C-alpha cells in the first residue's frame, strides 16, 4: 500500500 | 537507459575480478532494525539492507515496470475462471542451511501476518479476499481453508483461492496475495509472541537469497557472505558488508571510499555528490507522486464516505484549474532541486509504463494567461484598487496549509503565494506558519476533516500497483479534500475491473482516469521525484534498473 512520503 | 540526465546503469569498461568485498551503506540517522520476516518487519532501513540475503525471501521476479515474470524463486500465475493464484517453488529452493523451501513455508507467511499472537501490523483487508483467510484472522478457524496444497506441505505448490480475482494481481506489491517465505522448520517451536524477538528472526536467520548473513551487529551492521544453496548463479564476490551511515557522515564516507555504494541519500546532498572524482552516480525514477488537494468536503467515518458539500470558491472548476496552472512548478525545481523534482503531468508516476503516459497533460506548465482568463469568465472580476479578484461582493481569497520537510519548504511555499497574487487571488499559510508534519497528518486524517485550510500539498510512496482506491474513492479516509464524482468513481472502478485484465484496457483505463482527475482538478499533480546513488568507478555491474533480477550474482569489482 501506500505511505506518507 | 537513463532517467532524467542520469544514467541508470554504471557500465564499468574494466572486467570484474573474481572475489572481492564490496562495502555498502544506507543513510540512515536512526539504528536499522533486524527483523528477516517480512510480516514481522517495520523498519524500511533494515528492508533494504536485506537485500543481499534475498529481501526477506521474496519469491517472484519482475519485468521494469513490476509486473511479474517467470524464473525467479518461485512461478505466479492466475486462473481467473477457478479464481486462484498458483505459486510454484522451484525444485531447488532451498534455505540457506540447506533445507528446503516447501510450500508450509509459503503458507506460514500468511499465518505470521493473519494471526495476531505474532504481533505483525501488516494485515490488510485485502487479504481478508482469500477465501478463509480472514476467520484465521479472527479466530473462527484454526486454519486458513482458501490455501492449499496440490502436493502437501512439503510439496513445491501452493494454491491459493479468492472471493474476487482482482486485475492488480499480476504486479508485484498487489497485497492481494503475498509474496514471501518462512522457514517453518527452522521457526515451529518458537512461541508466536516471541518470534519477533528471537536470534532465530533477527541475528541467525534463514535466507532464501544468493547471500546470507555470517554476522548481524544490531542496529548497524550485516556481514554477507556467499549462500551456498542459493539456486541461481553462485555471486562474483566473496562478500558483502552492509552498514547504516548517519547524514552527517555520508560525505566523508564517500571522500575516503569508506562505502562502495551509498543508499537512501537525501536530495539536499547531491550537490555535495555530484563533485566526487572516484564516483559515477547513477539516478532512477522514484515510485512518488506529490500533489496539492483543495479542500471541498468532509469524511463520513460512520458510513465511510465522502461529502462534497464545503462552501468554497474551490468548487469552481475554473477557480481549480486556474490555482493550478498559475503555479511555477517547473521554474521553481529547476532552481531547487538539482534535477531530482521534476514536474509531474499526471498522478501515475513515469516509472509505471503501462499505466500511464506523457501523452496525458496536466499544470506542468505555468499558463497565467489561461488562469487569468479562466478566472475572468467565472465572473471573478478584478478589484483594481485592492488587486485581487471579486465576485458578488466577496474577495477571493484563500488558506494554504503548506507544510514543512523540503530543505526549502519556505521558500517554495512563498514562490506560490506570490504566483496566485499574479492572478488576483489572495493567499495565506495556515496560521502564518508551515506546518508541522505530524500535525499535518492529524489536520488531514482526522475525520471529518477541517473547515480551515483551502488548499495542501500531500505525497506518496506508491507501491509496484499504484492503487489509487485508498487515495481518492468516495470511500477513502485518505481523500484528503473529500471529493465525490460519478465520473471519477466508475474511472477508479474501470480501473480494477475484469476487463483491466487485459493490460491494454488497464492502461486505458489509467489514462482516462488521469486526464478526467487533471480535468476536473480537485486534486492537482505537483512532482515527480528522481532518487540517486553513488557507485565506485571500481565497481562492476551496478545498476538501478528495476527490472534487473540478479544484481547481487553480477555484481563485482575490477580490484
Amino acid at each position: 500500500s501506500f505511505a506518507n512520503g | 537507459l537513463k532517467a532524467g540526465n542520469f544514467d541508470v546503469a554504471y557500465q564499468n569498461p574494466d572486467k570484474a575480478i573474481k572475489g572481492g568485498n564490496l562495502k555498502v551503506a544506507y543513510q540512515s540517522d536512526s539504528p536499522m532494525k533486524a527483523q528477516w520476516l517480512s510480516g514481522l518487519s517495520n523498519d524500511a532501513t533494515f528492508a533494504t539492507m536485506s537485500g543481499p540475503g534475498g529481501g526477506q525471501d521474496g519469491l517472484f521476479f519482475t519485468d521494469s515496470g513490476f509486473k511479474f515474470i517467470k524464473g525467479g524463486a518461485a512461478d505466479v500465475a492466475l486462473d481467473k475462471e477457478s479464481k486462484t493464484a498458483t505459486i510454484t517453488l522451484r525444485k531447488d529452493l532451498k534455505w540457506s542451511d540447506g533445507s528446503e523451501v516447501t510450500a508450509k513455508d509459503y503458507e506460514f507467511t500468511y499465518e505470521t501476518i493473519a494471526n495476531p499472537a505474532y504481533g505483525s501490523d501488516r494485515w490488510t483487508d485485502s487479504l481478508a479476499n482469500i477465501v478463509g483467510l480472514s476467520d484465521y484472522h479472527t479466530g473462527k478457524a484454526k486454519t486458513i481453508s482458501g490455501i492449499t496444497f496440490p502436493d502437501g506441505e512439503n510439496g513445491k505448490v501452493i494454491k491459493v483461492q479468492f472471493k474476487e480475482m482482482k486485475p492488480g494481481m499480476t504486479q508485484s506489491g498487489n497485497g492481494y496475495f503475498l509474496e514471501t517465505v518462512a522457514p517453518y522448520q527452522y521457526l515451529k517451536d518458537v512461541a508466536p509472541k516471541d518470534l519477533a524477538s528471537s536470534p532465530k528472526t533477527t541475528t541467525k536467520p534463514l535466507v532464501t537469497g544468493p547471500f546470507k548473513p555470517e554476522n548481524v551487529v544490531a542496529g548497524e551492521s550485516i556481514k554477507y557472505v556467499p549462500n551456498p544453496y542459493y539456486w541461481g548463479e553462485k555471486p562474483k564476490l566473496n562478500s558483502i558488508t552492509y552498514e547504516v551511515v548517519s547524514t552527517a557522515k555520508s560525505v566523508a564516507a564517500l571522500s575516503s571510499s569508506k562505502y562502495d555504494i551509498i543508499n537512501g541519500m537525501v536530495s539536499s546532498q547531491y550537490k555535495q555528490v555530484k563533485n566526487l572524482k572516484g564516483y559515477k552516480v547513477l539516478g532512477q525514477q522514484a515510485m512518488y507522486i506529490s500533489l496539492m488537494y483543495y479542500n471541498l468536503g468532509h469524511y463520513d467515518a460512520k458510513n465511510s464516505i465522502n461529502v462534497q458539500d464545503r462552501k468554497t470558491p474551490l468548487q469552481d472548476q475554473n477557480v481549480r484549474q486556474a490555482i493550478g496552472y498559475a503555479r511555477n512548478v517547473a521554474e521553481v525545481d529547476n532552481k531547487f532541486s538539482n534535477g531530482l523534482s521534476t514536474p509531474a503531468n499526471s498522478l501515475i508516476p513515469p516509472i509505471f509504463k503501462q499505466f500511464t503516459s506523457s501523452s496525458v497533460k496536466g499544470y506542468e506548465k505555468q499558463d497565467l494567461d489561461k488562469a487569468n482568463k479562466l478566472l475572468d469568465e467565472d465572473g471573478w472580476k478584478l478589484n483594481k484598487s485592492t488587486g485581487y479578484r471579486e465576485k458578488d461582493g466577496k474577495e477571493l481569497s484563500l488558506v494554504y496549509a503548506a507544510r514543512v520537510g523540503d530543505a526549502n519548504a519556505e521558500t517554495i511555499a512563498q514562490n506560490y503565494i506570490q504566483q496566485w497574487k499574479k492572478i488576483g487571488v489572495k493567499v495565506s499559510l495556515y496560521n502564518g506558519k508551515l506546518m508541522e508534519f505530524n500535525s499535518w497528518v492529524d489536520h488531514m486524517t482526522t475525520p471529518p476533516g477541517a473547515n480551515d485550510w483551502d488548499i495542501t500539498d500531500g505525497s506518496w510512496s506508491l507501491a509496484s500497483e499504484p492503487s489509487q482506491q485508498d487515495l481518492f474513492s468516495a470511500a477513502a479516509p485518505y481523500n484528503f479534500g473529500h471529493f465525490n464524482d460519478s465520473e471519477i468513481t466508475k474511472d477508479l472502478n474501470d480501473i480494477d475491473s475484469a476487463k483491466s485484465e487485459n493490460p491494454t484496457y488497464r492502461k486505458a483505463a489509467f489514462v482516462k482516469y488521469q486526464e478526467d482527475m487533471n480535468k476536473k482538478a480537485y486534486v492537482i499533480p505537483t512532482n515527480f521525484m528522481l532518487n540517486y546513488t553513488p557507485v565506485n568507478k571500481r565497481v562492476v555491474g551496478m545498476t538501478l534498473d528495476y527490472g534487473a533480477m540478479n544484481t547481487w550474482s553480477e555484481i563485482g569489482v575490477s580490484s
